[PDB]
């Protein structure tokens, strides 16, 4: 997926026309840039020595977002069945990405709670790993489900050396000899076919071994009642439809995890930004940056608007 | 051709396990038949 993207700059530092230009009206329109953003503060704001703490654990908190959303973007993809929550269904903050990145309404009472934020983005922080740890149960469950996939129907199709029950006949053993006369009734032919059946007989064991695996090439034994290999496969087409079933169901439940991991990353992105706020201006919280995914030229015209606070 | 061979060997072994019957049978027989002298001792001599 895409990792962070979001600009620096508190609320005293806009880089727009205007000190609340930052959110419409700036020159960005006239670059296309996508950056948007909305002010939404917290109550109250920690000391210097909490402010230093909250951007250490800043880092902490980037890794696991970082982490979140590699574990998205991976093993919901990855099964070929989960991608189907789009932005809108994956949507941070219950916003789609053309809104949730143009506010902070994530920091609402659900993951932080609305309060001195010191101990709230840990709580949040909690509550994402949290998710992220469902996220992984339901990856896990996907893998056993895989592991239930490839099942016994992974053998060979019968009369070979594998799961060769399917084409049995079904004196006699299952031989399916692939490229006689006695006193025993050789007169016989099997339906030994997926391959061919030879003259054999069990009264006279001359017959049976010269048909089986006496001169030539030596047939494959093979379990003598085909209803278990039947059901066998039928096991393994259900562990199969099961394992689908979870990469399209299950793992609909891995996106709708996914789409909270992009909520709590909303959310983290929002505290990143009183973060910001105190870490280059004044301690409460008070930004006028923007988040988007915009061009290299945008970028570069941001950075040469915002210059005079150039790191 | 050993389709009747089979219901040879099936009777020659039901004549091995009656032959060891009829063999056991008189031992069997002479268990009770003898040593009573010896249990008649205890069943009517103690009397």
């Amino acid at each position: 997926a895409s990792r962070y993207w979001v600009v620096s700059l508190p609320v005293q530092n806009s880089a727009a026309s205007v000190w609340n230009r930052l959110q419409e009206q700036i020159s960005k329109h006239s670059f296309d840039t996508p950056l948007y953003r909305f002010n939404i503060p917290n109550l109250r704001v920690g000391t210097l020595d909490s402010l230093l703490a909250l951007s250490d654990d800043l880092v902490k908190s980037n890794s696991f977002v970082e982490s979140v959303s590699h574990k998205i973007r991976r093993q919901i993809e990855e099964l070929e069945r989960v991608s189907g929550i789009e932005s809108s269904s994956l949507s941070v903050d219950g916003v789609p990405v053309d809104t949730y990145l143009t506010r902070f309404v994530w920091d609402e009472a659900k993951y932080p709670t609305m309060s001195p934020l010191r101990e709230i983005v840990d709580g949040i922080h909690t509550l994402v790993a949290k998710i992220e740890d469902d996220l992984k149960v339901r990856v896990a469950e996907y893998n056993n489900v895989r592991s239930q996939l490839n099942a016994i129907n992974r053998k060979q199709s019968g009369s070979l050396a594998v799961r060769d029950l399917s084409n049995l006949v079904k004196l006699v053993t299952l031989l399916a000899v692939v490229p006689t006369s006695y006193v025993v009734p050789r007169s016989s032919k099997l339906l030994y076919e997926d391959l061919y059946t030879v003259t054999l007989f069990g009264r006279v064991a001359d017959n049976f071994r010269i048909a089986a695996r006496e001169k030539g090439f030596q047939i494959r034994d093979f379990e003598y009642s085909s209803e278990a290999q039947e059901s066998r496969n039928q096991e393994l087409e259900k562990l199969v439809h099961d394992q689908e079933s979870l990469r399209s169901s299950l793992l609909q439940w891995c996106y709708t995890s996914y789409g909270e991991v992009f909520s709590s990353w909303m959310h983290f992105c929002a505290v990143r930004v009183f973060a910001e706020s105190i870490l280059r201006y004044g301690l409460p919280p008070s930004f006028l940056a923007c988040v988007l995914a915009p061009s290299v030229k945008g970028e570069k015209k941001v950075r040469s608007i915002l210059e005079e606070l150039c790191g | 051709q050993m389709v009747r061979f089979i219901r040879q060997e099936a009777e020659e072994k039901a004549n091995e396990i009656s032959v060891s019957a009829e063999e056991e049978f008189n031992i069997e027989k002479l268990q009770l038949v003898e040593a009573e002298k010896k249990k008649i001792r205890q069943e009517y001599e103690r009397k």
